């Protein structure tokens, strides 16, 4: 396989870790459902209702690289399941991958029933302006169709956010949160887009709506951190950096992808001049950042 | 650092 799989699986000798991960997407943590998927993926390769829980859940655990493995596996087994499409167009454009992020947003619309029909329609990006194009006159056309479409609105936030028009992403964003408030990833979505386009006070708003909704979000959590680490702001940021480093190890492999966020956090503990903290990152125990940073729910 | 969607 193309997909790194956690070596120390304890979900490989359970009996049902597919019902399980879905159970835990609900009650539990992103880290533990991936662990869960990873299993049915592993022993049952062919599933790709397992790649795709995958693959969802390693993208809202901060993991675009994993994700996008994970759903190309599921892209295949099935091109017409649509959340496939619509994760892929998303951390495509996480990633900066273009192409992909316009070939995914493509695949979304046209792999739905009720907008196959616009793939056999005649119909400032400058690196991909034709296949930019289309996809942004496809997604009009589809809104002509349907207009008050929640996903069509969130699609354009996302074509939009690849093409830096911030302003008509937060718009159509916008749009999609009146739609469905209670979408942490729309909340999500309309957060990355504000804060992108240099709105942080009211990306921060948008943020703890999508953190309320869904407390265990981790790559909201670290948007936070970003967020709060721009408006210098390190207490705030420093506070969501060990929520989300606690979050996404709920190891080995996984001990080796929180070693950005720790590095990240260095900076901060030393941009507050904390050396003394600064050198407990180097163990990688957040206990005593727990409570340092009033978060002692997480030494019981 | 960008926002990630």
């Amino acid at each position: 396989t193309d997909y790194p799989f956690e070596a120390n699986n304890p979900y490989m000798y359970h009996e049902n870790p597919m019902e399980e991960g879905l159970s835990m997407l609900k009650l539990a943590n992103l880290a533990e459902a991936a662990l869960a998927f990873e299993a049915v993926c592993q022993a049952a390769p062919e599933r790709e209702e397992a790649w795709r829980s995958l693959g969802l859940t390693q993208a809202e655990n901060e993991k675009d690289g994993l994700a996008i493995i994970a759903l190309n596996h599921a892209r295949m087994l099935d091109p017409k399941d649509i959340a496939v499409h619509a994760a892929l167009a998303v951390s495509h454009t996480n990633e900066h991958n273009a192409n992909a992020a316009l070939a995914s947003l493509r695949a979304w619309l046209l792999s739905q029933p009720q907008y196959e029909q616009l793939g056999s329609v005649n119909l400032f990006f400058f690196a991909a302006p034709n296949e930019y194009r289309e996809c942004r006159t496809l997604l009009h056309a589809a809104l002509e169709m349907n207009p008050n479409d929640a996903q069509l609105h969130a699609s354009l936030g996302v074509l939009y956010n690849l093409s830096n028009n911030y302003d008509s992403a937060a718009a159509n964003l916008r749009r999609a949160v009146e739609l469905r408030p209670d979408d942490a990833q729309l909340w999500n979505k309309l957060g990355a887009t504000l804060a992108n386009g240099n709105r942080p006070q009211e990306a921060l708003d948008a943020y703890n709506r999508a953190l309320d909704i869904n407390p265990g979000y981790v790559r909201v959590m670290y948007n936070m951190a970003v967020s709060y680490s721009n408006m210098s702001q390190y207490d705030l940021a420093a506070k969501q950096l060990v929520r989300a480093i606690y979050m996404q190890v709920g190891g080995e492999a996984s001990r080796e992808a929180t070693r950005s966020m720790w590095d990240f956090f260095r900076m901060l503990l030393n941009v507050m001049n904390r050396p003394d903290l600064v050198e407990l990152t180097y163990a990688q125990n957040v206990e005593p950042f727990a409570k340092e940073f009033g978060l002692q729910s997480m030494l019981l | 650092r960008a926002a990630k969607l």
